């Protein structure tokens, strides 16, 4: 069973900063040069929404300041400017094997 | 730019219990593509029966249609272990590129006839 | 273009079973697997189960396997989730959520989620 570990736990930042959330995986979730790990935003009380998709690739109609990078164990999400609706918690996801497990997640605060 | 996979035999014919394999060909397989293996559905649509690599949370997925990636590096096993008589149908294979607006192209499609 | 709309929010006593439901708008309904991931609270994201909407197979996390019965209507475009037995630790925001079904590209829409409370 593979376990998603975010660091920090809390990012407290203003607008136009850069934010870079991490996650590390227990088990390696890359085959194949495919990287199983998605990233989520997710404001409280609202649903998620899809970021970024095989740990590299922006999903279509979210903006060009978000970006993945990473491999095997470790991954990275870089938001290249904060705008004020970036605030939200922001958590990780695996998909190398059964079951699927998410990141604890890290709050983006305004400080 | 990339082209399409192709699927072979456009025919193929198996006694029941024996294993039916059929080739896809696609030469850009990488971290920018992704396979499928199809069999099309009573809703003339095609359902995934398998994918390269592996769709491990693909619900209700059957190990016994089996993808091999050959040495090659063009071609794919793509095989119906002890195949039975409601295996008959028509099959085909895709190629995906991942990159933003994944985008879908497809073989040709075969026939597949369990006999006996 | 692409909704996710799911049913109203429960109020349930333990032992009791409930069944959301998620109806899909937008899109064809058999293109994309659907999924279901809970949200506690002091909790953090928990996957519950998968179904095909083609062929009804299913997967599970084995913390739900005998508890959780997840079926689709192509006819309505509606994913449902049936939870029995409920205990005080179902007290959860539920979560349909769509993947493609060519390759897993993401949860790319997600319901706006039902809230469950298992109470006495």
């Amino acid at each position: 069973e593979i376990v998603l570990t975010q660091s920090p736990a809390t990012l407290s930042l203003s607008p136009g900063e850069r934010a870079t959330l991490s996650c590390r995986a227990s088990k390696g979730v890359s085959t194949s040069g495919y990287s199983y790990l998605h990233w989520y935003q997710q404001k409280p009380g609202q649903a998620p929404r899809l970021l970024i998709y095989l740990a590299s690739y922006l999903e279509s109609g979210v903006p060009a300041r978000f970006s993945g990078s990473g491999s095997g164990t470790d991954f990275t999400l870089t938001i290249s400017s904060l705008e004020p609706e970036d605030f939200a918690v922001y958590y990780c996801q695996h998909s190398r094997d059964l079951p699927l497990t998410f990141g604890g997640g890290t709050k983006v605060e305004i400080k | 730019s990339w082209n399409p996979p192709t699927f072979s035999p456009a025919l193929l014919v198996v006694t029941e219990g024996d294993n039916a394999t059929f080739t896809c060909s696609f030469s850009n397989t990488s971290e920018s593509f992704v396979l499928n293996w199809y069999r099309m559905s009573p809703s003339n649509q095609t359902d995934k029966l398998a994918a390269f690599p592996e769709d491990r949370s693909q619900p209700g997925q059957d190990s016994r249609f089996r993808v091999t990636q050959l040495p090659n590096g063009r071609d794919f096993h793509m095989s119906v272990v002890r195949a039975r008589r409601n295996d008959s149908g028509t099959y085909l294979c895709g190629a995906i590129s991942l990159a933003p607006k994944a985008q879908i192209k497809e073989s040709l499609r075969a026939e597949l006839r369990v006999t006996e | 273009q692409v909704q996710l709309v799911q049913s109203g929010v429960e109020v349930k006593k333990p032992g009791a079973s409930v069944k959301v439901s998620c109806k899909a708008s937008g899109y064809t309904f058999t293109n994309y697997y659907m999924y279901w991931v809970r949200q506690a609270p002091g909790q953090g994201l928990e996957w519950m189960g998968g179904i095909n909407p083609s062929n009804g197979g299913t997967n599970f996390n084995e913390k739900f396997k005998n508890r959780v019965t997840l079926t689709t209507d192509s006819s309505t475009t509606t994913a449902y989730m049936e939870l029995k037995s409920l205990q005080f630790d179902d007290t959860a925001v539920y979560y349909c959520a769509r993947r493609d079904y060519r390759f897993d590209m993401g949860f790319d829409y997600w319901g706006q989620g039902t809230t469950v409370t298992v109470s006495s």
